[PDB]
């Protein structure tokens, strides 16, 4: 399915993922599209910052869900 | 343009943390108080807005408030999951000379100090790309920081007319 990630800059991007994808995997997708190292990405959904080891199905992120990307600013 | 500031659209992404994407120039409402690019500029900026009679050493106090702030909050901070260090290893690195601050320290200091901190991020032209607010205050009551380029931080003072 397609899920939306609203980046920090403001614009929204699209990602093709399956519920079996890891948070680390999705971060790699964002890194490909936006060039953001996963070390700086804070993926947020349902007022929760998502954790690496888990997957999208562990969070029930369904078709056309809107996720937030907040960046870790400062080295 | 003060009806613009009392109308910012903050989105709470997690409890206590907000994001905004307004369209304004930082110079339209703030005064940039520049800070040395010495690697401690995050803490210089806070001291500039929180410690009267600031000096080039006042930032050590902010770092020490970050220490106690970390002992309270570090293990429960979502952004701390990205550091991947124990409280001891983090405290050593954080307290080391010329080690640079980040949004993780802004969140913990907001709690420790009982203030609201906003980090406005710009891209070269000082045109704001976004804002991250730690705390429930507004723009007039908060400690406004300016983040530019990679890791540099400067202090912002809301102008007398706003």
């Amino acid at each position: 399915m397609q899920i939306f990630v609203k980046t920090l800059k403001g614009h929204v991007i699209t990602l093709e993922v399956e519920p079996s994808d890891t948070i680390e995997n999705v971060k790699a997708k964002i890194q490909d599209k936006e060039g953001i190292p996963p070390d700086q990405q804070r993926l947020i959904f349902a007022l929760q910052q998502l954790e690496d080891g888990r997957t999208l199905s562990d969070y029930n992120i369904q078709k056309e869900s809107n996720l937030h990307l907040v960046l870790r600013l400062g080295g | 343009s003060m009806d613009f500031l009392r109308s910012l659209d903050w989105t709470q992404v997690i409890a206590g943390q907000y994001v905004s994407n307004p369209r304004f120039n930082i110079s339209d409402y703030f005064e940039i108080v520049r800070q040395p690019g010495d690697g401690n500029c995050f803490y210089h900026s806070i001291a500039e807005l929180t410690m009267p009679n600031k000096t080039d050493h006042s930032y050590h106090y902010i770092k020490r408030l970050t220490e106690s702030a970390a002992r309270k909050y570090y293990q429960e901070e979502p952004e701390a999951r990205l550091v991947g260090l124990s409280l001891e290893d983090y405290l050593k690195r954080m307290l080391s000379d010329n080690e640079w601050g980040s949004t993780l320290e802004a969140s913990m200091l907001a709690k420790e100090m009982g203030i609201t901190i906003i980090i406005w991020t710009v891209a070269a032209s000082d045109e704001v790309e976004a804002g991250i607010k730690f705390g429930d205050g507004d723009v007039f009551t908060a400690v406004n920081l300016l983040h530019s380029g990679q890791t540099h931080f400067d202090a912002l003072r809301i102008l007398p007319q706003f």
